């Protein structure tokens, strides 16, 4: 409620990990966040990929085990190829939730840019007594 | 060339064809997964999504947005199952007579999951809300994020809880709770002003139990970790306890005849008629029944709900978490047929003093009714905040700050 | 000064309106005119200076009386509320609507006989009927209270916004939204236009201030589609992207960027000219192919660019339950500024 | 005459039952509703409670329109 | 062969009548529907059913290949044709023969000869049936005509030698109208039926129509299994009828009798039929024709002679003897009404609607033969013909006291129907009659019946007091059950709350176009009035045209509207062609 | 509740009834609903007749007895062998095989006087007016 | 008193008839 | 005015009695 309340200027820098729910607290895109930058480094995701990998691939894993196979190495290669292709910034980037991924260096400089535009932000409420936070 | 009646289907290059077509793909709706999910759900005895959504509005006021859409993902295989709806039954209708928005998450589709598509869904009914100043009621089940879709679910889930905040303050929002809602799904609940839970059907929690068995050895059931009786009586998030779902559905009624559809539109009177005379010309035998209500002995409880329900009028009240710290009473009445917000100290539990919980209870109850312009009546019978290091480490001063 | 004024009503042959006589033009400029051809009250109808003409100043009173018994007394008050809660059951005057679209889409016909059935009842009252005929803007009423309707008509030039269609709607669009009425589209239309007359008439602009009037308009916004929606008469036609509230479909739409035929002679023209007749089977295929597909109802519906497809009998009674949700809409957010600027 | 009247679709009832039956009617019949001293009394209308962004449309279609609808 | 698979070649009551037989034969049903009655009870009672597809008749039940096509993939041994369509085309016949399928049917020679009406005449002067002073071969020209008109006297009518369906006849007063007649029925019998061949005979000014049910065998026997009065007649098509024939001597009975029988057996004829003919206020006889198939009628001959006459047309094409060898007797009286969904109030016109109620009456001596339940829907392909009522009791006046009832317990809605005709008529001293003759004829209803039926408008409200809700309550004073109405704004004794917001209410304005001067027609475009078919295109692509012009025929519930030219100009933009389906308000041409 | 009443029709039928769709029973009354008579020129046909009319013939919401009529109108003991048939006062508790499967608020009143008249007067018990 | 059809007659009234 | 099936029937009450 206080991240998407705040009409002051928002910038969020992602340093590694931004999964789940915790990606939506921790200033996402959506929320209102003004700016989203994300370093080389950062890992966007719905969840961590050994969470990820034994419910997408259910069906695998369980074949394998019925199988009597190497399911433990099967589960590694899986883990290793959705960490290789999803684990990344490049698919919020590619949907346009983080704004440019940057070299560390440049962080200061997107926030100060940032920060000098935004301070007057012209954006608005419905018009309200108070909200109602969850208390 | 000639056709068998089972197999033909009418010309879709003519308009009554055209229009069959539009009656196949409106009745393919009514089971989007095929009717063994809708009898497996009645023989696990719960309604379908939509049959919720015609139990709680008024009969044929309901209309249908979106009821044709499919997701568009191609991730991991979910292409090749492209159930109609989404998974989220959207719209608006009626209730007693008053226009509402409604929607309610399907279990059946992906275990009810959020999708993008579903999503959208869910935020153009919100955005309708929202710009009609009339009441959105959610009802709530699912296993979070659709896994095999993207961070675009969790953009999805970001739009819906700041849509939430937006509304909040501006439109009563109701959440029922008639499943597992886990992960995202636990969250927009929480920012809507009431959450009324199915006291065995349904629960709410972040990380599910294998994941705090994985981090903590904690072993827990489903039911013990977010049940509605854990989040009734121990974390306060649930407002309400129904022993069914047609009882939740009857409480969310109950709910929706105090509050007006917006904060600005005015409250619903009933009609009451006052009669003449002074106030002690007034009397009643009920009102007389008072006069010997409290124990000569200062430190002899007495239970308050027998001057809330002879203040209110038909004794009609309406207890807001009636099972979360019951040292104090809060909820709606009318007098003289304006709805009121009750706040009242409970002698019965821990003399009637005031606690962190009890002072979090009161806060936002008459931070909802204030949104509202409800007036709020207080009986006070507080003998202090309840002593103790417990109190003390927890932020007594802190919380109790709040009810200031 | 009557130019200014929001409803101009002239008698035949009586009301005339010009600038400049034809003395001053004849010798001037040397044209011979009448006062017909200069300004009489058809040919100003025709241009559209005049938003109706009648045969005599009874009629004229009359339809001023008509006219304001659609509409409030000014910016802030409420209209009047005529003849509420009728015929709240399915009535066979709307199943006559499931087959009042005839089957094949080169046909056309008279929208009235659509807007006679989707609203309270007949009093459908029409506003410049000989500007841009191809457009109708008139007053209806819904479960009482007065709406705008902006319908397109087939019957006229296939329907196709022309340049004084599209001012036509503009101004109308404007006038309701300064006097609160909810606005309805009925939509079947090809789009804008095509020719170098109507580049020259400045198409371009026109239809951009109904663009603009559409999406500036603060009103309940309600849109129905009868079968054809294509390119930008589907998006000026009050489209959900152009913030109408709530959209529906006949199963007869079809939404697309373009008719078939128009894809059909995009496609041909990569090939030599139909000399082969593959080139024609080609053609014929497509065509088939497309109107199967691209131009339906069903792909709209389900990336919910329109929130229903509905059989046509339940228009008039969705239409109720519609505005009666919209009655309170609060358009925003918008920032307040002293006016939005308008193509001109 | 465009009076919209009581019917009796059904029945055939004596002078004696049509009295009855409209005498239980007419103290049936409801009383003053929608009362002719209805008022006008702004004082404290919620509208005025809001807080309003110095830009908000609102102010237009809201609060001034609530204000000088009469 | 014998029959074990029926197919029913039609629609309707007729489709469910024939269903129904076949069910009391344990024959297995085959239907066959066209898209608009995907969804009808025939479809629904039959065993099997097949869709032809295709929205008219001309490309659903009239279509030879469509129907030999579902007998075939549903296996079925046999087809009946009911009535009307193919039933009493002789090609269909031979090509139902030829096909190896048991033509349910007269054979079509038999259907040939008696569908040419001069054939027919010459048979029935071999027959020696007595006719009606006439020309015993087509005519040649007005001449002619004045000619006969001056040897045998005036009035005259001139008749199509193939025309039907009430279409094909024209009479004349006096000798200055036979000119322009003769010139009009002939150059209308060229376009309604090629054959321009007519006949020209003596008309008799107020005939009683009277019929023999006949039953012919292969083997050579013929019954007449009674007889039908159906003089009331709304254009030239029946609407109410009565079974035995009353109010006739029995030497007019048994020159009927007789000479059925010798028609039959002159014409080589088999199946079911009838021979139909006048009878005049004189008392004289004359043949009128012969209609090769199951007439519509024959239940009030079923009720009153006991034979089903469907199963007895089984039996003849299974090629078994007739096992009723004679005459049967009556036991009672029977009136059929037609339910027409025709106004009575706006001239018989028929109109399409939904049947938002249909609630048939039951019980004594009540029969209902019905092709529609609630929830049927009527477009402007087919006949307005929803169902027929047959009431019998064991006199004439008991019949019509039941029939009374029978007709007030009756209620169809949603469209308008001819009951309230039937209601009116079954109290008519006209069709009561003095006990032994009638005043009715087969101009009566169009003359001199007292047309007191207002025009339908269903539930619509039309004047200013019917805009006004209204809450229906049952009250009980004394114990006597009353239904009040109250309207919504009613205030008595005081009451408030009437038009609470400020409501004004005004007489709300009818669904349709100004009409004053013009409706469409201010415009250049043509537009068709009605739902139908489009028949007839009476224009072509740039003709000038003026005012009054016809420009085309609508087919609509099988009347034919003229859709004409509303101004002078030229045909732009023709935009139909002969058979094309067409919707209210369809342009069909720009006059400009 | 009858919630569905299909009355059987045409040829050879009469229905004589006390319930259509909508109406309830209980059982304070006859628990009969309705008497469906056949008619034809024989036994034989009038048996093929009723044959037809209790398939035609569809009730729900309750329970009838209709699955009987329509098992005993199939019999060899109930079709008449030329010039007996079997059937006796006991014969359906005794020798027909039963084979078939199972089934699977308050008014106003007033009290007025008028005249000489006493009148009870009851009328719907939410009447708005 | 009512009148019922110009009719006079009159009616008696329980104390507590309303609605 | 009260309506009888429609046959009218004028009716006169006092101009109160709720
Ligand atoms: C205080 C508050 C104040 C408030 C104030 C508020 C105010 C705010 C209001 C707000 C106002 C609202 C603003 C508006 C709303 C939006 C409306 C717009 C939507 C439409 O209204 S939507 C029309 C429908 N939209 C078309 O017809 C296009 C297409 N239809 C046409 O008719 C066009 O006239 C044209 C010229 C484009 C067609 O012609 P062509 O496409 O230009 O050319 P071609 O097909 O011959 O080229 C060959 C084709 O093959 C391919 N290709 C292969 N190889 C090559 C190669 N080497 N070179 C080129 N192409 C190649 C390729 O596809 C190419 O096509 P391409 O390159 O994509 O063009
Ligand atoms: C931020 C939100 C997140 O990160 S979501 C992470 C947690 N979601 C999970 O999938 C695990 C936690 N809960 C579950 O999924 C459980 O199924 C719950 C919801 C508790 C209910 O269990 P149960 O009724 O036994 O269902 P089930 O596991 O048999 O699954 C039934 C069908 O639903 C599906 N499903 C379930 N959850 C998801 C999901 N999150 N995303 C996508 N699909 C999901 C299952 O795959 C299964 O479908 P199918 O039968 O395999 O075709
Ligand atoms: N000679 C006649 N004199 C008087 N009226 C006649 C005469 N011939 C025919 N009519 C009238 O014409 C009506 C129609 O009979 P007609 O045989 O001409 O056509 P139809 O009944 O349509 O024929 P079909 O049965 O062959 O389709 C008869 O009911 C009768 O009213
Ligand atoms: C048409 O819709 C189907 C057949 C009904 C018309 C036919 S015409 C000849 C018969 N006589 C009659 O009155 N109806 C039958
Ligand atoms: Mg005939």
């Amino acid at each position: 409620y206080a991240y998407g309340e705040a009409t002051v200027a928002k910038v969020t820098v992602i340093t590694r990990k931004s999964y789940g729910g915790a990606y939506c607290v921790m200033g996402s895109k959506d929320m209102g966040a003004d700016v989203v930058v994300a370093w080389p480094t950062a890992q966007i995701a719905v969840m961590g990929a050994s969470g990820a990998v034994g419910f997408v691939y259910r069906q695998q894993l369980k074949e394998a085990a019925k199988n009597g196979e190497d399911v433990d190495a099967l589960r590694l290669e899986l883990q290793q190829t959705y960490e290789d292709t999803l684990v990344n910034p490049y698919i919020a980037a590619e949907r346009g939730y983080v704004d440019a991924v940057i070299p560390p260096s440049h962080t200061r400089g997107y926030v100060a840019n940032a920060l000098r535009l935004l301070e007057r932000k012209i954006v608005q409420m419905p018009p309200k007594k108070h909200g109602n936070i969850p208390l | 060339v000639t056709e068998p009646s089972a197999e033909h289907q009418v010309d879709i290059h003519t308009t009554a064809g055209k229009l069959a077509d539009l009656k196949r793909r409106t009745e393919e709706t009514l089971h989007p997964v095929g009717e063994a999910a809708v009898d497996k759900v009645h023989a696990k005895g719960k309604l379908t999504a939509r049959e919720r959504i015609l139990a709680l509005l008024d009969e044929g006021s309901f209309v249908e947005l979106d009821a044709l859409a499919k997701h568009r993902s191609t991730n991991f295989g979910l292409e090749k199952n492209r159930p109609l709806g989404d998974g989220v039954i959207t719209g608006y209708g009626t209730i007693d007579g008053r226009d509402v928005c409604i929607f309610s998450q399907d279990a059946t589709v992906f275990g009810g999951s959020l999708g993008e598509v579903y999503g959208e869904k869910i935020v153009k009914v919100q955005e309708l809300a929202i710009k009609t100043g009339r009441p959105l009621i959610g009802i709530n089940d699912g296993a979070g994020a659709r896994i095999q879709e993207g961070v675009v679910s969790l953009g999805l889930y970001s739009r819906i809880f700041h849509n939430n905040i937006k509304a909040s303050g501006v439109i009563p929002q109701i959440s029922l709770i008639m499943g597992a809602a886990a992960g995202g799904h636990v969250y927009s609940p929480a920012l809507t002003d009431f959450v009324v839970m199915v006291d065995q059907t349904s629960q709410m929690f972040i990380t599910g139990p294998d994941v705090i068995k994985t981090v903590t050895g904690e072993d827990v059931t489903m039911e013990e970790l977010g049940g509605a009786h854990t989040h009734m009586a121990k974390s306060g998030t649930a407002h309400y306890v129904a022993s069914g779902e047609q009882d939740a559905f009857d409480y969310v009624r109950d709910l929706l005849s105090y509050l007006p559809p917006n904060n600005y539109a005015d409250p619903p009177l009933y009609p009451v008629a006052i009669p003449e005379g002074s106030i002690e010309e007034t009397l009643t035998d009920e009102d007389l029944e008072l006069d010997t209500l409290i124990p000569d002995s200062p430190n002899q409880p007495y239970d308050m709900h027998e001057v809330i329900t002879r203040i209110l009028d038909d004794d009609e009240f309406l207890e807001v978490q009636a099972g979360y710290a019951g040292n104090i009473v809060v909820g709606f009445g009318r007098v003289e047929g304006r709805p009121v917000g009750i706040v009242a100290n409970q002698p019965t539990q821990f003399a009637g003093c005031l606690d962190i919980n009890a002072s979090e209870k009161a806060a936002r109850f008459i931070r909802t009714c204030d949104c509202f312009n409800i007036p709020i009546v207080l009986l006070v019978d507080v003998p202090g905040f309840l002593p103790g290091t417990d109190q003390e480490y927890n932020g007594i001063i802190r919380r109790g700050a709040k009810l200031l | 000064s009557p130019i200014q004024t929001d409803l101009l009503v002239a008698v035949r042959d009586q009301g005339y309106m010009f600038i400049t006589g034809p003395d001053v033009i004849k010798d001037v400029t040397g044209e011979d005119v009448t006062f017909d051809e200069l300004g009489g009250a058809d040919e100003q109808a025709k241009r559209g200076n005049i938003h109706k003409v009648v045969n005599s100043e009874a009629e004229a009173y009359q339809y001023v009386r008509d006219y304001l018994s659609f509409l409030p007394s000014n910016h802030f008050d409420n209209p009047p509320i005529v003849n509420p809660g009728m015929e709240p059951e399915i009535t066979p005057h709307d199943l006559e609507l499931d087959s009042i679209v005839p089957d094949a889409d080169n046909m056309a016909y008279d929208m009235h006989e659509i807007l006679l059935r989707i609203f309270d009842d007949g009093d459908v009252f029409e506003i410049a009927e000989q500007r841009g005929p191809a457009m109708i803007t008139a007053f209806a009423r819904v479960d009482g209270h007065p709406v705008g309707v902006i319908a397109n008509q087939p019957m006229v030039l296939s329907g196709a916004i022309d340049n004084e269609a599209s001012d036509k709607a503009a101004s109308f669009i404007r006038f309701c939204d300064s006097y609160n009425l909810p606005l309805v589209f009925v939509v079947d239309t090809p789009g804008a236009m095509p020719g170098v007359a109507e580049e020259k008439g400045g198409i371009i602009k026109r239809g951009g201030r109904f663009f603009n009037a559409i999406v500036e308009a603060d009103v309940p916004k309600v849109t129905v589609i009868i079968r054809k929606a294509y390119g930008g008469g589907y998006a000026v036609m009050g489209s959900k992207q152009l913030s109408a509230d709530l959209n529906f479909a006949w199963p007869t739409a079809r939404i697309a960027v373009i008719g078939a035929e128009g894809a059909a002679q995009l496609l041909v023209k990569r090939f030599p000219d139909p000399n082969a007749p593959e080139v024609q089977k080609i053609r014929d295929d497509f065509i088939e192919g497309y109107n199967l597909n691209m131009a339906t109802p069903w792909i709209a519906a389900e990336r919910g660019y329109i929130d229903a497809v509905i059989q046509p009998h339940e228009t008039r009674l969705l239409l109720r339950k519609s505005l009666r949700l919209l009655r309170d809409k609060q358009n925003g957010p918008k920032v307040q500024r002293k006016h939005g600027l308008l193509p001109l | 005459d465009h009076e919209a009247h009581i019917k009796v679709l059904r029945g055939e009832p004596t002078p004696e039952e049509m009295a009855a039956l409209m005498a239980v009617l007419a103290s049936a019949g409801g009383g003053p509703a929608e009362p002719v001293k209805k008022e006008r009394n702004m004082w404290g209308h919620p509208v005025d409670k809001l807080r309003y962004s110095v830009f908000s449309w609102q102010r237009v279609t809201l609060l001034e329109r609530t204000h000088m609808r009469r | 062969s014998k029959i074990s698979k029926v197919l029913v070649a039609n629609r309707g009551e007729i489709a469910v009548r024939v269903i129904r037989a076949a069910k009391d034969a344990g024959l297995a049903s085959v239907a066959v529907y066209a898209e608009p009655d995907a969804d009808a009870p025939h479809v629904r009672l039959a065993d099997e059913a097949f869709a032809l597809g295709g929205q008219t008749s001309a490309e659903s039940y009239l279509v030879f290949e469509k129907i030999l096509d579902a007998a075939e993939k549903s296996g079925a041994n046999a087809i009946h044709p009911g009535y009307g369509f193919l039933s009493e085309n002789a090609d269909f016949a031979q090509a139902v023969i030829d096909a190896g399928l048991i033509w349910i049917g007269p054979s079509p020679q038999s259907i040939r000869d008696l569908g040419d009406k001069v054939t027919a005449r010459h048979i029935a002067a071999r027959a020696k049936a007595p006719l009606v002073p006439g020309t015993p071969d087509p005519v040649k020209d007005a001449d002619e005509v004045v000619a006969f008109a001056k040897e045998h006297g005036v009035p005259v009518a001139i008749k199509a030698a193939f025309g039907g369906g009430g279409r094909g006849m024209k009479v004349a007063r006096t000798l200055e109208e036979i000119p322009e007649l003769f010139e009009s029925a002939t150059r209308e019998a060229i376009a309604a039926f090629g054959r321009g061949e007519c006949f020209v005979e003596r008309y008799l000014d107020k005939p009683r129509h009277v019929e023999a049910q006949v039953i012919a065998d292969q083997h050579g026997n013929v019954v007449v299994a009674g007889t039908r009065d159906c003089s009331l007649q709304r254009r030239f098509q029946k609407l109410v009828e009565e079974a035995p024939a009353p109010f006739l001597t029995d030497a007019q009975r048994k020159e009927i009798h007789e000479s059925a029988k010798r028609i039959c057996k002159e014409a080589g004829y088999y199946g079911a039929g009838t021979v139909e003919y006048l009878v005049g206020q004189d008392g004289l006889i004359s043949f009128l024709e012969v209609n090769t198939r199951l007439q519509v009628e024959h239940p009030v001959t079923e009720e009153t002679s006991g034979i089903d006459l469907v199963r007895q047309q089984f039996k003849i094409a299974n090629g078994e003897p007739l096992d009723i060898t004679e005459d049967p007797t009556p036991r009672g009286h029977s009136f059929e009404f037609r339910i027409n969904g025709e106004d009575a109030g706006r001239g018989f016109l028929p109109a399409p609607g939904p049947v938002t109620k249909f609630v048939a009456p039951t019980g004594p001596g009540v029969r209902m033969d019905s092709g529609v339940e609630t929830g049927s829907v009527i477009g402007g392909q087919f006949d307005s013909m929803l169902a027929k009522l047959i009431v019998t009791g064991a006199t004439r006046e008991e019949a019509l006291e039941r029939s009374r009832r029978a007709l007030a317990e009756f209620t169809v809605e949603g469209l308008a129907t001819v009951i309230p005709f039937h209601r009116a008529v079954v109290s008519d001293p006209a069709f009561i009659g003095d006990g032994e003759k009638f005043d009715v004829h087969t101009r009566w209803i169009e003359t001199e019946w007292n047309n007191t039926v207002e025009p339908f408008t269903g539930g619509d409200p039309i004047e200013e007091e019917d805009t006004v809700p209204r809450q229906t309550v049952v009250v009980e004073v004394g114990g006597r059950r009353l239904e009040v109405s109250l309207p919504g704004d009613l205030a008595i004794g005081g009451g408030g709350g009437a038009a609470a917001p400020g409501v004004v209410r005004k007489k709300p304005k009818p669904r349709k176009r100004g009409g004053g001067g013009a409706k469409a027609a201010s415009g250049d475009a043509v537009t068709a009035p009605m739902q139908g078919t489009v028949v007839k295109v009476a224009v072509e692509e740039g003709q000038e045209v003026s005012a009054g012009d016809l420009v085309v025929v609508l087919e609509a519930m099988k009347m034919e509207n003229p859709v004409t030219a509303h101004k002078d100009g030229t045909i732009t933009g023709l935009a139909v062609e002969a058979g094309a389906a067409i919707t209210q308000g369809t342009v069909i041409a720009e006059i400009k």
